[PDB]
């Protein structure tokens, strides 16, 4: 159906001739404008910040490629030469490394803004699903980026995460030496991981095309979770404003704040997030004492090592398959599938309340999943002793159940709150 | 007595980098390499800052190199690296060690309440040199080699003074490195009492500079991103105050 | 003309077999190229290894372990019920079909003696392939891989964690008392 | 204007739901269909073949990066290891090397199809200019590609073509060491040239977006040079057919032929085009005896070395500037500008005959420019003796005059021929 | 005289690659390297095809290497390269020379009229060995070292038998390489008369294999692209014949 | 006005100065990094070079030429009218303001003789930087860069082609009769 705005009539003589041959004037006009709902709060900034961080990565990503040498004997030294001798090359390295945290911090806030306010749920399904493959890609990309300076964190994560595919039965050992380029994690691995850490962020920019495409086509969502009067044209005017110059400027501002933040982090604590054993040149004989995965992989880290073969549900399934889904492969399936039940989120909300602050039962399970997440990332830093094996098993199971049990329940077992009917009405409940 | 860089807008101590330079050359260079440090950088801004033609003379004295073209030797130049001292009896290349070491466990082991403080690295170096002790718990005539250090967590613990249960029931563990500063081992220029603590306070700050030689630059950079993105931010706030107030 | 019907759908078969076996060599490149296509045995001069420690050694990408098993570690490795093991195969190539008794996790010295004194497995942990901390660490007087927390006894057999098998014993063989051939 | 065809009505229920959230079904329907003029001959295949050759390059381009090591000491050997040890790695290297010739052979046939039939001239000017920057990028890209295996052809062309920017007075020396990364053509050069030979063909793929965009928007051209009846809807039906399945299938056919050709060339003469001194590992002390630029740069090569300081027009200009446009910098300007007067082509045809075979005076100057080109590529192989210095000076000047004198004459000084009024009418003329 | 590979669907001669292999090891290896040829490839398909355990024994006899890890010597393995014979008196690494040499015109530097024929490279090799001459017209002493070769275009000439004007009055130019095959210099296995021509015909085809070892593969590949893109083409012609005939 | 139109264009100035001096360090990285930032003089043991040939030598990236000028090549280099040269500067750093006479294309031998016998220029041709073929090649008994066909006499001065200047003579200096310092 689609929010009726006054589109592009090629007015002056310039634009009249342009439009007969390449209509870009109007495509930028009809996307920089757009009837964008006016009640949008600061949890909506985190998509411009994301898109900025991707441009920032793509940009500093190439600088670094003019300097970094992808081969084992040269690799850690080249990165090390970039710190010392390349003019401003420390501030490139630090910015491209800490970037990936920002790129990942905010994709989480992006995902929990979307999780509250029904932004997975119709019309918004394709908006969501395309974000999934952008997520997968962003993770795999940030993996391959960390392999590059061949430090001990680099090396062993590559032995681990390639080895994850070896957990697949039958065909899985082959898939291993395919990503490996043979027996071990030698050099053929670091040459191929230079290549795909370059290619994949371009595929990622091509999918934010199809992401910006999709959220325009659904029409932009609002925090009432009500749609944006697609009946007359002047009631849409009370419902929406144009992006430019209202929501362009808001998304600019918070970015200038997010960047004010991010620049102080690079300037005054740039190895906080980085786990110092990457400055320990990669030894294929010693896996370090304190091998922690990088922070933004930590809560899914924990889902893999919740499920040892003491965990009854594993023993069961190792039981039922009689040998195949042991706690290696089980915890793989557990972790890969911990994501897959978050992809599945529009089909497993059953409630036809879209949004959030007019849903008070759902609203408290959610702040348990925010907590869950924070506890899951936390317990990845923690050893596999008591209580931590239990804690992780609680976190992992809460998670897994929120998308499976709690969500296609709560539709049935809960009535709403005072939900409005106009985007203006909520906005005026303020004027 | 608390380092000079460390803080919110502190710099490298001009004096102390020079002071600590001499300690590497006289004591540590026989067993430790800097294969990722180009020697020319001694004369660089924001470091120890030496004379260029001294640096050349100094570099001459460091040992030969099978030079990559001729395939034969020469006296080492200032464009070249410090030598790879990793042979036998030799320790790790400390080329970028003072950010490769951070034995900092807590609070709740994830990196949490370090809120007046820092990250930890130059101060593991200080504690590595000072903490060479008498073997406390048990153990007879040494372990021959393996010297007890009270800080070095990760090395040799004998099972006689590990446990019956499992773990080490001692704090530090046994190194492989001889107690390298028997006190007053060299002589200073800016007065400065050459103590075992004062030499180990000093060679710590130098080995930080062989990790972040561009450090006093990021302190300078920070102030300018603070102005620039600060009053782009402040200015963008004023552009939302007096533009949104039509609908506010 | 006359040969025409499924010719439409016939061509899109050839426009699939041609752009199929062209998209297969795109896959195959990523396999092991001939710089690593094979690897063959090495000799290890044990001779002057001291007693009751391990010697770690690189062969075919990833480390091999040689521990000379001290007294504690052959008592407490023989003191192990065969049915209280996950993997109850020997994980040996030397002794293929054997089960994981403490006599199947070993080798000869005088090409024939075998005392429980030679422990040679390789440093790839069976979970996700990291290295185990040695010299009685963790909780079974053995080996703790700090990657996802697997625990090993003092014969490299598997106890706690997610690692589904014991550490493999390769194709080790002696030549004289100073030397071991990994082949 | 827009040739009117029956657009996309989301018919079945599948497509009805899809279209509420991501309209990709219709965008591919309304571009795979399109009222494309029905009289189009085999000179119009050469844009699918081009696009294919860009995908082929992009694709083999990345395989190679999983194996090639961009650093001087490793670089030629890595490439050499790709030949020997990478499974099928010789057939990758040969295919990506000979690809660039095909990529360039056909871009020429593309450009001379467009030069005959008025395809630069309105409405078509933006289609044309966007092809220029695609051209520019394609040359600079295939430049940087050649530098990579650090053979002698690699090395010296890098010393030459970076030195071309040194020819710029005043600021030009700086631009040199900026592209160089200093004094000479050492390694900093080869590391930055790995980077940009990877980035730029993605910018090239984004510009074929804006090229496919344009030629759709103008409407596709035809060889009568008349436009395609945008008045009724059923007279457009007699003028045009849909791309799919008529013009898709034609462009597929000739491609399968073009590829049938190209595969035999790789299989049975793969170093014909390659100048064998690239198998001579790069020596920074000896520039080879027979240093020929690769074939597709040869006719512009010759424009640079037409103009030595014996050539009177140089002496003049070195005369009038009194020192600055000497035959170094003159020849630069000559060659760079030999392209700029090909960009300038829609502004300097003055004739309002669009096309070609209804323009018999133009028709014979053109086959002099085809000739001119072939002679210009030829004389690039020839030394700077008599007669070759003259031959080159003739070719260079014919060129340079065809866009400057002959073209904005011929409008005035020539009347047409029997030009039709219908695209159908020409198509019906045979039977 | 006329090689076996060359043609439209010819392969490497199994015999001749072996025959020519021995000539490198006995005559040329003292002055020439193959630093881009891994030794293991002798046993490979589509080449000379030897015994793997012979190849090992053969490789043992080639000289030592400062091996990259230990930093010290060993007998050369079969995984390793042939050695870099480029020291003094030594020639070019012929490791990939038989595609690095193509002294051929057209009339073009880049090439023309080669339409029944090829590209040129293995046949420069053959002519380099055969064409060691006495000195034509004049240049009647040598040049001490620099031997007259009638083929070697690119080298020294005594200007006595260059010119007063520009170029060489006597045909090729003076090498730096001694006339390497004084005839019957080694002994063959498949009969085969060990002539100076028959040894230079034979070591030519081997050094082509050290440039295209994957050659008989592209001949194989060619036949299959000829089928596949052949009857995708032929099938696409039939799809335009009986689809466009509505409008034809 | 200036209460609702001054603090609009002001911000887009800061939204240009901030995204300007952030787009400058993106440029500067591509300059010469400290691994090649300086490189100072080298010593060349001439001592045993034979007469009437050239010795080529790498220094600061690109070759240096040393030809010991034989009899033909000093006669026919002195036989050169100064006004029949393109570049009529000496192209010398040793003798800066001098003009391109055959006595300004030279080094003194003990430290003061100077006979026309020492020709030291560097192998970068002035057109686009290639190397010249030596030992009397091309057309002026000198040097032929085959790149775009420049021609040099026997003092490295420029004759035919597009190369606008002569070959530069560096900052060469002797130390004893066996040795030359390029600095
Ligand atoms: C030879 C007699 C040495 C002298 C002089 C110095 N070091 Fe050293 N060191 C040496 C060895 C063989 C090792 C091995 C690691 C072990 O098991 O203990 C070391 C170790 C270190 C380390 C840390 C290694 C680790 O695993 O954490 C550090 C930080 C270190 N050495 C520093 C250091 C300093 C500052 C020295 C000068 C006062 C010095 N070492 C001298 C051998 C020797
Ligand atoms: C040492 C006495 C040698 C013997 C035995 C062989 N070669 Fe050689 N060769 C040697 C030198 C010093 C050179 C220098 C280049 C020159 O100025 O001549 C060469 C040259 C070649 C070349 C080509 C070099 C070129 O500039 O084109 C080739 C192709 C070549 N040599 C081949 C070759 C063969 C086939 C041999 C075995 C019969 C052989 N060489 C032996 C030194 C020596
Ligand atoms: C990492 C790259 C991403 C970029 C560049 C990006 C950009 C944007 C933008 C500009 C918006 C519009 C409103 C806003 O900013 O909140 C948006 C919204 C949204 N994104 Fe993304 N986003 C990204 C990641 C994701 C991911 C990873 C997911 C899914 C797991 C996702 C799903 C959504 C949804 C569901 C919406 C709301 C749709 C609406 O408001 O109509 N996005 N994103
Ligand atoms: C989605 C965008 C990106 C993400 C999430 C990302 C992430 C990362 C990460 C985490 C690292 C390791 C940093 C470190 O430990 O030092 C890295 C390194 C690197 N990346 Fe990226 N990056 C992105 C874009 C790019 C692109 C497009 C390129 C293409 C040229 C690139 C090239 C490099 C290089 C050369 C390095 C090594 C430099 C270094 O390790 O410091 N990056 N990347
Ligand atoms: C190298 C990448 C290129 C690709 C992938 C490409 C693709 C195409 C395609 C599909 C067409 C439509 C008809 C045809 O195939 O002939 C076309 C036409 C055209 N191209 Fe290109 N082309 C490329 C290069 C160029 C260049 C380098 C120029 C200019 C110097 C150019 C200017 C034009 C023009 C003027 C037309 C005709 C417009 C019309 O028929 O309405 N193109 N190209
Ligand atoms: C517009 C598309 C392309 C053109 C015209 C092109 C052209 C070339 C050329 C002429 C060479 C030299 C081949 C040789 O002499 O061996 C080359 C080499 C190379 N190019 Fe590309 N290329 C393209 C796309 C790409 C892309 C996207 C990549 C990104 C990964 C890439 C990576 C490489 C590599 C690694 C080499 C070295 C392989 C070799 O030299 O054989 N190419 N390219
Ligand atoms: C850092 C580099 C960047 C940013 C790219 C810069 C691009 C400049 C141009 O790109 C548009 C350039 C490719 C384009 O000039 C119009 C070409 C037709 C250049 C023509 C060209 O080729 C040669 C070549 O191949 C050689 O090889 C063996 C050797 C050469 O000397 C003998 C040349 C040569 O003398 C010229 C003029
Ligand atoms: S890899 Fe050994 S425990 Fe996870
Ligand atoms: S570059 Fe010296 S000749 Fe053109």
């Amino acid at each position: 159906s689609g929010i009726p705005h006054d589109h592009y009539e090629p007015k002056t003589g310039i634009e009249k001739w342009l439009h007969d041959r390449l209509p870009i004037v109007g495509l930028v006009y009809d996307t920089i404008m757009i009837p964008t709902p006016k009640n949008l709060n600061w949890w909506w900034i985190w998509g411009i910040v994301l898109a900025f961080t991707l441009v920032l990565q793509i940009v500093t990503g190439i600088v670094l490629a003019m300097h970094y040498t992808p081969h084992v004997d040269l690799a850690f030294a080249s990165v090390e030469h970039i710190m010392r001798d390349v003019n401003g090359g420390w501030a490139m390295r630090y910015i491209h490394a800490n970037g990936a945290s920002l790129f990942f911090l905010a994709v989480y806030i992006h995902i929990f803004r979307g999780l509250y306010y029904g932004s997975y749920k119709a019309p918004r399904e394709i908006t969501w699903i395309v974000g999934m493959v952008i997520y997968l890609l962003m993770m795999g990309t940030a993996f391959m980026g960390y392999v590059l300076p061949w430090g001990q964190m680099s090396f062993w994560g590559a032995t681990v995460i390639t080895g994850l595919f070896g957990a697949i039965p039958g065909i899985g050992p082959s898939i291993q030496a395919w990503l490996l380029g043979g027996p071990a994690v030698d050099n053929a691995t670091l040459n191929r991981f230079f290549s795909l850490h370059y290619l994949l962020p371009f595929v990622i920019a091509a999918l934010v095309a199809i992401h910006i495409w999709a959220f325009h086509t659904t029409g932009n969502n609002n925090p009432t979770g009500v749609e944006v009067r697609r009946t007359s044209k002047a009631d849409a005017e009370k419902d929406t404003l144009p992006f430019w110059p209202y929501f362009v400027i808001k998304d600019l501002f918070a970015l200038a704040l997010v960047l004010l933040g991010f620049f102080a982090v690079v300037a005054y604590m740039p190895n906080y997030l980085g786990h110092p054993d990457n400055y320990v040149q990669a030894n294929p004989l010693s896996t370090p004492a304190h091998i922690v995965p990088e922070w933004y992989f930590l809560p899914f880290y924990a889902i893999l090592r919740a499920f040892a073969a003491d965990v009854w549900v594993v023993i069961l399934v190792d039981g039922l398959t009689f040998g195949i889904v042991d706690a290696k492969f089980f915890g793989v399936i557990a972790m890969f599938g911990a994501i897959a039940v978050m992809a599945l989120a529009p089909w497993l909300d059953t409630s036809k309340v879209r949004s959030g602050a007019y849903r008070p039962k759902f609203r408290m399970w959610f702040w348990f999943l925010v907590l869950d997440f924070v506890v899951l990332t936390w317990v990845g830093a923690m050893p596999t002793e008591y209580p931590y094996d239990w804690i992780s098993l609680i976190a992992s199971t809460y998670w897994f159940a929120y998308f499976l049990v709690i969500l296609p329940l709560l539709g049935a077992t809960e009535k709403p709150e005072p939900i409005p009917a106009s985007i203006e009405e909520d906005f005026n409940s303020h004027y | 007595h608390a380092f000079s860089f460390e803080g919110i807008f502190g710099k490298y101590d001009q004096a102390q980098l020079r002071r600590g330079f001499q300690v590497y050359n006289e004591v540590c260079s026989a067993c430790h390499g800097m294969k990722f440090v180009p020697i020319r950088t001694l004369a660089d801004d924001g470091g120890p800052q030496l004379d260029p033609t001294f640096v050349r003379e100094y570099a001459a004295g460091l040992d030969t190199i099978i030079d990559k073209d001729s395939g034969e030797e020469r006296d080492r130049k200032e464009t070249d690296m410090f030598p790879t001292r990793v042979g036998d009896g030799m320790g790790p290349d400390l080329s970028v060690m003072a950010k490769a070491r951070a034995g900092f466990s807590g609070p709740a082991g994830s990196g949490m309440n370090q809120l007046f403080k820092g990250m930890g690295g130059p101060e593991y170096i200080y504690n590595y040199v000072i903490g060479f002790e008498e073997n406390p718990e048990c153990a007879p005539e040494g372990i021959d080699g393996y010297y007890y250090n009270k800080t070095f967590q990760i090395g040799g613990v004998p099972d006689t003074c590990k446990d019956a249960a499992g773990v080490k029931i001692t704090h530090g563990s046994w190194a492989r490195m001889p107690p390298p500063l028997v006190d007053d081992q060299v002589t200073y220029e800016d007065g400065t009492p050459a103590t075992v603590d004062q030499m180990a306070q000093d060679v710590s700050a130098f080995l930080m500079w062989a990790a972040e030689p561009k450090l006093v630059a990021r302190k300078q950079m920070g102030l300018v991103a603070m102005v620039m993105l600060g009053l782009l931010s402040v200015m963008l706030y004023l552009t939302n105050k007096r533009l949104w107030a039509p609908y506010k | 003309g006359t040969r025409r019907d499924f010719l439409y759908h016939a061509t899109a078969a050839t426009g699939v077999v041609v752009t199929g076996a062209a998209v297969w060599p795109l896959i195959n490149q990523m396999n092991a190229s001939a710089d690593v296509k094979a690897m063959a045995s090495i000799f290890v001069d044990v001779s002057a290894v001291e007693v009751g420690t391990q010697l770690t050694v690189k062969w075919r990408g990833k480390p091999v372990f040689i521990r000379r098993r001290d007294e504690k570690d052959i008592e407490l490795a023989r003191s192990v019920p065969l049915g209280a093991l996950r993997d109850t195969s020997a994980e040996n190539a030397n002794k293929p079909g054997a089960e994981a008794t403490d006599e199947n996790r070993t080798l000869p010295a005088f090409d024939g003696t075998n005392t429980g004194e030679w422990l040679v497995m390789l440093g790839v942990c069976t979970h996700l392939g990291c290295v185990p901390m040695g010299d009685k660490s963790g909780d079974f007087g053995g080996w703790f891989c700090p990657c996802h927390g697997s625990h090993y006894d003092s014969a490299g057999r598997i106890r706690k964690g997610p690692a589904p098998r014991n550490l493999d014993i390769p194709v080790a063989a002696f030549v004289d008392e100073t030397t071991i051939k990994l082949g």
